[PDB]
RNA sequence: GUAAGAGCCUAGCAUGUAGAACUGGUUACCU
RNA sequence: GUGCUCGCUUCGGCAGCACAUAUACUAAAAUUGGAACGAUACAGAGAAGAUUAGCAUGGCCCCUGCGCAAGGAUGACACGCAAAUUCGUGAAGCGUU
């Protein structure tokens, strides 16, 4: 791969701006993450019909 | 209780306080040649106890050689090494004026005789690693199923 | 900062114009106007133009 | 598409005297060479300004 | 943006052992070796038969990461970056990919140039809350090896005409085939896989710590090392702190003291407290379960 | 040695410059090429001003 | 005006950049203290004095760096509370209209 | 029918870095 | 190293004193990574039919140029299921209170 750019959206996130935090904890909580079930899903089925 | 040793040192920029000096060249650079060449000096810090004068380094060595600069004449005097010396400039290709060797040591230094074969085997060890040699396998392979 | 010399004049002409309506009609809206329909109007700037050259 | 307008312009504070002076660049044009490197005043009668503070 | 400020952000074990030092100081010389942005370069020599150190990140990610800007150590306990955030959380996350990285980098030196300049602009309030094992295994004095030139490669051939006047020593270099060997720059400097911070908490997690209450609701402290010197009356000074204390039987014939308090979890408060870090009366008091 | 110490720090290898500095290209150049290896009044007058100063 | 004309005179070097080429040599002394006491740092010295001498330009050495590399804005300062009226309440008719 | 993506292929221009963390343990009462 | 030493004191050595006071991006290297615009295959000029002068707009695209000139195909890119907060009528059939 020979680009200056483009890598850098898997690896992290792109310009990552944290939200600004306060007046209620929020460290302890954190979302779960989506089922893969990669043995019935395609590419049509992520972005949802046109 | 809430700092560290950092923290509660009066520091002026993440590693402690920085002040401009003003100490005089000749003192300065005699302390730091005392400290380079014997292994003591004077301390330059302005309070630490708030009393008299004490030595900072290998204070032992200081008492030895009674607190000595370079500036002055030294205590010991022995055990000079020995050099070559043409000092003419008549003859060609024998004059060595203040470029004289001395007549103990000497050029080229190789290691040993076992440092060489381990070196030998640790540019070994590199080549391995760099790898660009690869035979086509023709090893047979077989028996009865 | 490139300069308008003489092949930018007009071009920057129109650039500025359409600015100047653009704050104009930022402006001119009241309160509670939906905040789109500035392209719309800025065609009919252009529309009033090319009639004004066509008499 | 190609042909279209701006709908918003280009913001100053990102080059050549903008934070840093472009991290000092040793690029120069030859209308910022010295000139006119002196500010004339007014004079007294010209309208300096105490000849201008007493009038009505 | 460029970096320059006066007087680099160093540490004592290069910083030198003579307390007069001579530094020149090159207004932008290189760029630095993770931000890859200019900055102010000092070059020292610490002492005699040293190497001229010089600083190799910006004051700017110094500040960021609370190190040395050429051992790229921390400041306070002179440890690899990955034993200090293994030893505290890890929420800085800056960017490695490139782009991220020059605008992290741009976004942080505002944020570094938009305030005081003294304190670890996000390492500060975690760096409250500190002495967990790093504590243990800090270096007590300076490894002045570091500051030690390298090993002379025409040596290596056998062919070093300079001998007995190259600067460079004349020693072993270490065998590659070795875990210690590799370390990049930037491995060192974003905590990620450093195989000295490895050694490190593969030592401080084999150190010596606490065992669990193996049987439910036990609090007894069984306590070895108590001594013959110390009184009981300073126990319950020293032990109020944690609750509602229970009974102390006290055995001075084996120097074994007996605790019990009123929830296993103060005993568990006092077992992180007490132990293998508790001296009092300049005497250690070793306290087990069972 | 400072004229071609900048043609090839900018990769001209299909430029000659001689020793009467003269530049002539090497080879018969693309049109990519010839864009990229044109010089400004800068180079070319520096250039002959050598010329000059060697007859 | 003070602190105006020094900037001035930072940006107007670049104007003239080697007219009359340069000159440092203020070798100044700077006292420290390294917050690390606790003594076998210095030797057992609680502060330490370094000279600072600026290291020499050389007269004939082109720019180091390429300064070209070009990054997008970064966030603005944090948002101001916006501090309008209550508003004035909007009709269907004028809506339209 | 162009000398440019793309896209491949082979290439070569800068560095002279920072770093090497390695040692401690006892047992005991009445029914 | 040199010189003075009404230094021992010979012309050999030593003693004292004076003057002289801290070079080096420390390499003849070991390493370490990234680039070129050339071939070699596929590929073919923007403006709603075709042939087309161009001048802009914007920035994590740059090149030639000393350029705040001017060029680079109008230098290229730009072509998009272009959906952003926030609803209701009337009649009919079935089941329910
Ligand atoms: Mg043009
Ligand atoms: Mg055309
Ligand atoms: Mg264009
Ligand atoms: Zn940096
Ligand atoms: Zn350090
Ligand atoms: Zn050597």
């Amino acid at each position: 791969r020979k680009r200056k750019r483009g890598v850098d959206y898997n690896a992290e996130i792109p310009f990552e701006k944290k939200p600004a935090l306060g007046f209620y904890d929020t460290s302890e909580e954190n979302y779960q993450a989506l089922d893969a079930d990669f043995r019935k899903l395609r590419q049509q089925d992520l972005d949802g019909e046109l | 209780p809430f700092r560290t040793q950092q923290m509660a040192a009066p520091r002026n920029m993440l590693s402690g306080y920085a002040e401009p000096a003003h100490i005089n060249d000749f003192m300065f650079e005699q302390q730091r040649r005392t400290f380079a060449t014997y292994g003591y000096a004077l301390d330059p810090s302005l309070d630490n106890h708030q009393v008299s004068a004490k030595y900072i380094g290998s204070v032992e060595e200081a008492e030895k050689n009674q607190g000595l600069t370079v500036f002055e004449t030294g205590q010991k005097k022995t055990e000079k090494r020995k050099k070559f010396k043409e000092n003419d400039a008549s003859n060609i290709d024998g004059f060595l004026g203040p470029w004289a060797k001395y007549v103990d040591e000497k050029d080229v230094a190789k290691p040993s005789e076992e440092e060489q074969k381990e070196l030998d085997e640790i540019t070994a060890k590199r080549q391995k690693k760099g790898k660009q040699e690869e035979e086509k396998p023709g090893e047979e392979k077989t028996i009865l199923h | 900062a490139k300069t308008v010399t003489k092949q930018r004049v007009e071009s920057h002409f129109d650039l500025e114009l359409r600015a100047a309506v653009m704050h104009d009609i930022l402006d001119m809206m009241p309160e509670g106007i939906k905040q789109n329909k500035a392209r719309t109007i800025l065609q009919h700037l252009s529309e009033a133009w090319r009639c004004w050259k066509a008499n | 598409t190609a042909a279209r307008p701006t709908f918003e312009p280009a913001r100053g504070g990102r080059g050549k005297g903008e934070g840093d002076l472009s991290q000092l660049s040793k690029q120069y044009s030859s209308r910022d060479l010295p000139s006119h490197t002196k500010i004339k005043y007014r004079q007294t009668t010209q309208d300096a300004p105490e000849e201008v503070r007493n009038r009505d | 943006n460029w970096e320059d400020a006066d007087f680099p952000i160093l540490c004592q074990t290069c910083l030198g052992e003579n307390p007069y030092i001579r530094m020149t100081k090159e207004k932008y010389g290189k760029e630095c070796k993770i931000c890859a942005r200019p900055f102010t370069v000092f070059r020292w020599c610490p002492g005699v038969r040293m190497r001229f150190k010089k600083t190799e990140v910006c004051q700017t990610c110094s500040k960021l990461k609370n190190v040395c800007q050429t051992c790229l150590l921390d400041l306070e306990y002179g440890l690899p970056i990955q034993v200090r955030d293994a030893g505290l959380s890890f929420k800085d996350d800056m960017p490695k990919s490139d782009v991220n990285k020059e605008y992290y980098t741009q976004n942080m030196e505002r944020e570094i140039s938009n305030s005081d300049g003294t304190r670890p602009v996000g390492m500060l309030g975690k760096a409250t809350s500190t002495s967990d094992m790093l504590l243990k295994l800090a270096r007590t004095t300076p490894y002045y090896k570091r500051n030690r030139p390298h090993i002379c490669s025409f040596w290596v051939k056998g062919e070093c005409k300079r001998g007995e006047e190259c600067p460079y020593r004349h020693e072993k270099p270490t065998d590659p085939d070795d875990p210690l060997a590799d370390q990049n720059i930037k491995d060192r400097y974003y905590g990620i896989n450093d195989p000295v911070a490895d050694k490190l908490l593969k030592r401080a997690s084999t150190m010596p710590r606490l065992d669990p209450p193996e049987d439910k609701t036990i609090t007894t402290l069984y306590v070895g090392g108590l001594g013959d010197t110390i009184t009981e009356t300073d126990l319950r000074n020293h032990f109020y702190q944690f609750g509602e204390i229970r009974t102390i039987t006290v055995v001075q014939r084996q120097q074994c003291a007996f605790i019990q308090f009123a929830t296993r979890q103060a005993a568990e408060v006092a077992a992180e407290k007490s132990f293998n870090k508790l001296i009092v009366n300049g005497r250690r008091l070793n306290v087990k379960w069972g | 040695n400072m004229l071609n110490l900048l043609i090839h720090r900018k990769n001209l290898n299909y430029l000659h410059l001689d020793y009467n500095f003269n530049l002539k290209p090497v080879k018969t150049l693309t049109t990519k090429e010839r864009k990229k290896s044109r010089f400004g009044n800068a180079f070319h007058l520096c250039r002959e001003v050598l010329r000059l100063t060697k007859l | 005006r003070v602190a105006l004309e020094k900037s001035v005179s930072q940006k107007v070097a670049a104007a003239m950049p080697v007219r009359a080429a340069d000159k440092l040599a203020p070798a100044q002394y700077i006292r420290y203290t390294p917050s690390q006491q606790g003594v076998a740092f210095n030797s057992g010295a609680k502060q330490r004095v370094i000279r600072m001498v600026e290291m020499q330009k050389d007269p004939m050495e082109p720019p180091r760096f390429k300064i070209n590399k070009k990054i997008p804005r970064g966030p603005p300062s944090p948002p101001a509370p916006v501090m309008h009226s209550p508003s004035r309440k909007m009709t269907v008719k004028e809506q339209q209209e």
